[PDB]
């Protein structure tokens, strides 16, 4: 067919504000043609990481569900984003099962998060480890110990939350990385988002 | 800037037992932002207690402690003859960089 | 690395100008930030001045705000610090570190004698 439906992925890729870590951004994308060529083709793009599909045949294959995940990170922790690793970010904030369908892209954004910027949270202390693809929002006082305070912070009671630094004159690994994670379905369902097709 | 404060000024502990240190500011800087060097006698710092909770290279797991907010707290095992050394708080949250009051510690025979 | 060589120092006069040299090999220099610090005889330590080679950035404490300069020179891999007008109370002795870059931070100078004199 003459014209291809498309679905705005540079809007997901090019957005002038992105959510925390311990609120993450989740959005669905159906019923459109995306190429996923001019992705890794490109050269912002730092990291490109997935093993469950090869770039080459991204656009040959057809998905169903597509869900994208976007946040900002410290850039020392990039490698924490994978399937089955711990870690801060890795327990409390967000989780990866190892049986994962997706893919992952990972670039600087030095001078987009830059002063300074104090703006930026993440979830430090949770009960246990969270489920797959689990949204973990609370905010309480957790207790270090087995005496009950509430309503003010005191002894051994400590605050869940914590900040972010990105000082604009920071080296590598402090700089603000911001984050994209892909996942779907393979066509389980009717097919929804398909490659672009040859003429 | 917040000025980093050490409760105690000096420890004339004796040798064997276990205590701690605090490192005390005016505000929480970060979960894991600061760190502690040793600067030996006529030398160079150096850093093993990093992001509150890891440990640097050649440290043999002896040296620990954990803290959070306003106040960290660092605790040893057991007091040995290598421990006569200084310790300094740091903090890398805020534009201007400070370093902890220090402690000159000593044992006691 | 061969730990981070400062430029000698020595005795100067109050209402001089001394410049301190960190010239060093070993490691990337376009992409780690160095940090100069100083310590008095016994007392806490004190950032002087950091310097950003990712763009060759300057910023530093209020303490002092218009009396320290910093100039980077990745090519011959060397980092001039210098302040102006120092006084006899600007005795200490200097360190150049890695402050801001990678996680794991160390690597601190071999310290230099910067020590002011008026005899």
């Amino acid at each position: 067919p003459n014209i291809t439906n498309l679905c705005p992925f540079g809007e997901v890729f090019n957005a002038t504000r992105f959510a925390s870590v311990y609120a993450w951004n989740r959005k669905r994308i159906s019923n459109c043609v995306a190429d996923y060529s001019v992705l890794y083709n490109s050269a912002s793009f730092s990291t490109f990481k997935c093993y469950g599909v090869s770039p080459t045949k991204l656009n040959d294959l057809c998905f169903t569900n597509v869900y994208a995940d976007s946040f900002v990170i410290r850039g020392d922790e990039v490698r924490q984003i994978a399937p089955g690793q711990t870690g801060k970010i890795a327990d409390y904030n967000y989780k990866l099962p190892d049986d994962f369908t997706g893919c992952v892209i990972a670039w600087n954004s030095n001078n987009l998060d830059s002063k300074g910027n104090y703006n930026y949270l993440y979830r430090l202390f949770r009960k246990s480890n969270l489920k797959p693809f689990e949204r973990d929002i609370s905010t309480e006082i957790y207790q270090a110990g087995s005496t009950p305070c509430n309503g003010v912070e005191g002894f051994n009671c400590y605050f869940p939350l914590q900040s972010y630094g990105f000082q604009p004159t920071n080296g590598v690994g402090y700089q603000p990385y911001r984050v994209v994670v892909l996942s779907f379905e393979l066509l389980h369902a009717p097919a929804t988002v398909c490659g672009p097709k040859k003429s | 800037q917040i000025v980093l404060t050490q409760s105690p000024a000096i420890m004339s502990v004796s040798l064997g037992e276990r205590v701690t240190m605090t490192c005390t500011a005016s505000s929480s800087v970060s979960s894991s932002y600061l760190h502690w060097y040793q600067q030996k006698p006529g030398s160079s710092p150096k850093l093993w207690i990093y992001s509150t909770s890891n440990l640097a290279s050649g440290v043999p797991a002896r040296f620990s402690g954990s803290g959070s907010g306003t106040s960290y707290s660092l605790t040893i095992s057991s007091m040995e003859a290598e421990d006569a050394a200084t310790y300094y708080c740091h903090q890398y949250h805020r534009s201007p960089y400070t370093f902890g009051g220090g402690t000159k510690l000593e044992i006691k025979r | 690395e061969v730990q981070l060589e400062e430029s000698g120092g020595g005795l100067v006069k109050p209402g001089g100008s001394l410049k301190l040299s960190c010239a060093a090999s070993g490691f990337t220099f376009s992409s780690y930030t160095m940090s100069w610090v100083r310590q008095s005889p016994e007392k806490r330590l004190e950032w002087v001045a950091e310097i950003s080679s990712g763009g060759t950035y300057t910023n530093y404490p209020d303490t002092a705000t218009g009396r320290f300069t910093i100039s980077r020179d990745n090519a011959k891999n060397t980092l001039y610090l210098e302040m102006s007008s120092l006084r006899s109370e600007d005795t200490a002795m200097y360190y150049c570190a890695n402050f801001g870059n990678y996680e794991e931070i160390a690597y601190w100078g071999q310290g230099t004698l910067v020590t002011v004199s008026a005899a």
